[PDB]
RNA sequence: CCGGUCGGAUUUCCAACGGGGCCUUUCCUUCUGGCUAACCUUGAGUCCUUGUGGCUCUUGGCGAACCAGGACUUUUACUUUGA
């Protein structure tokens, strides 16, 4: 209930998370099988722009399709649990780099730990559950360039308010500028 | 015209171009839900379908292939996707 | 622009957008998985089985429902033909022009459209020994017209 | 152009076209170039004040004058509502 | 930067739709397709009305931009415009043409009838052409009274109009007539209407 | 067939700003068209621009102003050795003080004033003005 | 910029233009020896406010410069500088 949920890493500030997981979890019956046997690796907390904070939660790779089961119904929980934050539900990849001319031969890199292929799944998790329908980078003329993500327009009223905190995230992780934008 | 606006384009003209040469290509078909008067149970299939169809239950014709675009039957109902 | 002819058309399927599963499935992979076998023991290509797995059970791609091919699927079960594809139905149709030959002998124009319908065999039969897929000695002549496959 | 010194040492700095920015030359013979009038605020007309289009000698003969007239002048205000970028 | 005085009346478009000249011919250009607000399915096509009146102040707010008001020059050649640009000539000053044009009139400055404009307002630049292709040879901007059939080579700003009808080639003249006097303070109020009848511009012929 | 994609990802351009056009739409992109217009638009003879992408390789739409003559490409992409930049440039530039050749250089693709002063050489790939 | 003057200093700051360096999920791939400077280990000499202070003395961990054995590691084309 304490040790369980993490992977080696005591902090209070997300020992109290793993507190206010066995709170739901225990008056959820009907769910707290489901909800036991995931875990999280670790968190870290950022601001935005909208005079708060946020929070980024590290999962183990295979069990994200776990976690997308149950997304959307524990989200808020912890939203009404803890004020002026937003959860972020992340995998965590592994990047390895890149071979040079005069370098030492080892085994041959496949291309899930590509820089270019980290970072296009790493939007796509952080716009769970609605979906990527195009993309365009803009080339400026003072030498600057910044992208832009065509998003769906279903569920985006779960999410709408959050991507003033979207761009904070990611500016953080790579060092990139994304403005998102909803046509109809 | 000499100064117009390529990245985007009217919704109404797009609807004219051919399959490909829109700005990012994809498919006009679709995929339908059909049912037929006796074993009331759904099958979901393809529009210009190649492949005359029966219910699994009920072996009785579904849509003819031809041409294009199936032909449905006759004595049926269908529902987009 | 069509080898060995010379026309220019363009039609093909155009591959939808979305590298994800439509929001109108309701099924498993496992139970999707087995359908593809199901009909491999029917002795089907893979191209009857996708225009069967579309037209019939919605399946729109089994490239991006499962996370393989079709013949990544059926060459990990063991249901996978010897000869590849496509260069056996250019063999069967080689017959089909050889076997006309044996009724016909004035026809100086059917015999001018096989040798282009063999021509197409050495470019296939180059491909695949060099990605050693066939082995290195197969060759195709008439006696083996009426060998391998006949 | 100008030298070690400073001084501007061409003959005459010459027209820019306004449509194009191509140039326009001493035997451009069909280089139109046009004013427009500044309104009162009782609606009479100002008569010393313009608005200055310059007009290429080749978007004429082409026919695609009009269009670059209506593009250019909606920018500053003068019309509404007559011309659109997305075509 | 043109207030609502300058809008368009629902008196003044009354008289456009009584005049018909809200129809276009049975074939666009490919340059006239802005003008275009949608096609009958009889087969004609309609022209945009606020469209025609937005560039219909245009011209004025150049004719009214000039110096002296005999450097405009208005032309005719068929039968339905030529009484109307003289009346339109007649109360504005300009130097009306109608009839034939003689070939080479703005170029070989030995003839009689020689002229050196600031303007040039045809008509119909279809069957008219021989003062656009001389106006090209020696600066002159030019305003044509557009159809949906004519070849818009040379032309600036463009009034839409029916080039068929003889209320619809009278009116517009009459319109523009009416605008251009209110810009040199000639009038008094844009509120008012002009006292003149506006079948005074048409064409009869027993 | 489709042999040189930047060869005519040029020929795309100059083919309509001759007509006095504002912009083009260029397919397929590529590494290196993007790079060779990342060196015309630090001296100003292009707009901006941006990329599409459809999971293929990408279109692209450029945004023309009115100071191109012409750009190009040079198809074999000869050795440039160091002591002959100087003769490749006095034959394709129009005169001595404006315009660029650009190359591709084991320190990334530049023109040719910019590699005067790092002091390296490698191979060419085309002119602009 | 500053000259400050019985053209050369620049106290001193600015624009560019090329170069290092670290940190960001991330470059030589290491090993054994000496070996030299250097942090430190049992701990003071050394001399400065008195020191397990370093400097450096003593045992002892090391990275750190150099020789020597290695130890293994796809291969070219082109271009830069040298003999």
């Amino acid at each position: 209930p304490q040790a369980k949920i993490l992977s080696q890493a005591p902090t209070e500030l997300e020992l109290q998370v793993a507190q206010a997981f066995v709170e739901l979890e225990n008056s959820s019956p009907e769910l707290k099988a489901e909800l036991r046997p995931l875990q999280f690796k670790s968190i870290r907390e950022i601001d935005v722009a909208g005079g708060k904070k946020a929070l980024a939660i590290f999962v183990p790779v295979p069990s994200l399709a776990g976690f997308h089961k149950v997304q959307t119904k524990l989200t808020r929980e912890l939203e009404k649990k803890f004020q002026d934050r937003h959860v972020i539900f992340l995998a965590e990849r592994r990047i390895l780099p890149k071979p040079s001319r005069t370098s030492r031969q080892v085994q041959k890199r496949p291309r899930s730990r590509t820089l270019t292929a980290v970072h296009d799944k790493i939007l796509e998790d952080l716009v769970f559950p609605t979906e990527i329908v195009g993309k365009r980078v803009r080339y400026l003329v003072g030498g600057n360039k910044i992208q832009k993500v065509l998003l769906d327009s279903k569920d985006v009223q779960q999410i709408d308010y959050k991507l003033e905190s979207f761009q904070a995230v990611y500016n953080k992780l790579t060092g990139k500028q994304i403005v998102f934008e909803i046509p109809s | 015209v000499l100064v117009q606006d390529l990245l985007h384009p009217t919704a109404a003209s797009e609807a004219r171009k051919h399959k490909l040469k829109t700005l990012v290509q994809g498919p006009r078909s679709y995929f339908l839900d059909v049912k037929c008067p006796g074993c009331l149970n759904i099958t979901t299939v393809f529009s210009h379908a190649q492949t005359a169809v029966t219910c699994e239950s009920c072996s009785t014709i579904l849509c003819t292939p031809t041409g294009g675009k199936a032909k449905l039957s006759e004595g049926t109902s269908f529902r987009r996707k | 622009g069509r080898m060995h002819s010379a026309g220019k058309g363009i039609s093909s399927s155009a591959i939808p957008y979305s590298r994800n599963a439509p929001a109108w499935f309701k099924l498993s992979s496992e139970s999707v998985i087995e359908q593809i076998v199901k009909y491999a023991r029917k002795g089907l290509t893979p191209s009857q089985i996708g225009v069967l797995l579309r037209d019939a059970h919605g399946v729109t791609q089994a490239r991006v429902i499962t996370g393989n091919k079709i013949m990544r699927i059926l060459k990990s079960n063991g249901l996978a033909p010897e000869i590849p594809e496509d260069l056996y139905y250019l063999i069967k149709k080689a017959v089909s022009v050889r076997k006309h030959l044996e009724r016909n002998r004035k026809d100086k124009d059917a015999k001018f459209r096989l040798i282009l319908i063999e021509s197409r065999i050495h470019r296939l039969a180059r491909y695949y020994r060099t990605v050693a897929v066939l082995p290195p000695n197969w060759k195709y002549e008439s006696a083996t017209a009426s060998a391998l496959v006949n | 152009m100008e030298n070690d010194k400073g001084q501007l040492v061409e003959l005459y700095v010459p027209r820019k076209c306004s449509a194009t920015n191509r140039i326009i030359k001493a035997d451009d013979h069909a280089s139109v170039q046009i004013n427009v009038a500044k309104v009162d605020e009782e609606g009479r007309a100002i008569p010393g004040e313009y608005v200055t289009y310059a007009l290429s000698g080749y978007v004429r003969s082409r026919g695609e004058s009009d269009d670059s007239l209506n593009r250019l002048a909606q920018n500053d205000g003068l019309l509404k509502n007559v011309w659109s970028y997305s075509r | 930067s043109l207030p609502a005085t300058f809008d368009l009346t629902p008196e003044d478009a009354q008289l456009l739709l009584a005049a018909n000249t809200h129809l276009g011919a049975r074939n666009v250009q490919v340059h006239q397709e802005p003008y275009v607000f949608n096609a009958r399915p009889d087969g004609v096509h309609v022209i945009n009305v606020g469209k025609t009146w937005e560039k219909l102040v245009l011209a004025a707010r150049i004719i009214a931009a000039i110096p002296n008001p005999e450097d405009v020059v208005a032309i005719s050649s068929r039968t339905f415009g030529q009484r109307a640009v003289l009346k339109f000539a007649a109360h504005t000053g300009a130097t009306p043409i109608a009839g034939r044009f003689t070939p080479g009139s703005f170029t070989n400055y030995i003839t009689r009838s020689f002229k050196e404009p600031r303007l040039v307002i045809v008509t119909d630049p279809r069957s008219d052409a021989q003062a656009i292709k001389e106006a090209s040879y020696v600066n002159i901007p030019v305003i044509a009274l557009t159809d949906l059939d004519s070849p818009s080579e040379f032309v600036d700003v463009a009034i839409p109009c029916n080039n068929r009808g003889k209320h619809s080639i009278g009116l517009i003249w009459y319109l523009l007539a009416r605008e251009v006097l209110r810009l040199r303070g000639a009038l008094v109020d844009r509120t008012q209407p002009w006292s003149i009848m506006p079948d005074l511009y048409f064409y009869r012929f027993p | 067939t489709r042999s040189s994609v930047l060869a005519d990802a040029l020929n795309a351009i100059n083919n309509a700003e001759k007509t006095g056009k504002r912009q083009v739409l260029i397919r397929p992109s590529s590494k290196v068209i993007i790079k060779f217009l990342q060196v015309m638009q630090k001296h100003g003879y292009i707009g901006e621009f941006e990329y599409i992408d459809d999971h293929r390789s990408g279109k692209i739409v450029v945004q023309l102003n009115g100071r191109l003559n012409k750009c190009g490409v040079i198809s074999p992409r000869f050795n440039v050795k160091i002591g002959d930049i100087e003769k490749w440039t006095a034959n394709l530039l129009p005169a001595r003080q404006f315009g660029y050749v650009i190359l591709t250089t084991s320190a990334g693709i530049m023109d040719h004033e910019e590699a005067r002063r790092k002091h390296v050489s490698g191979k060419i790939l085309g002119f602009v003005y």
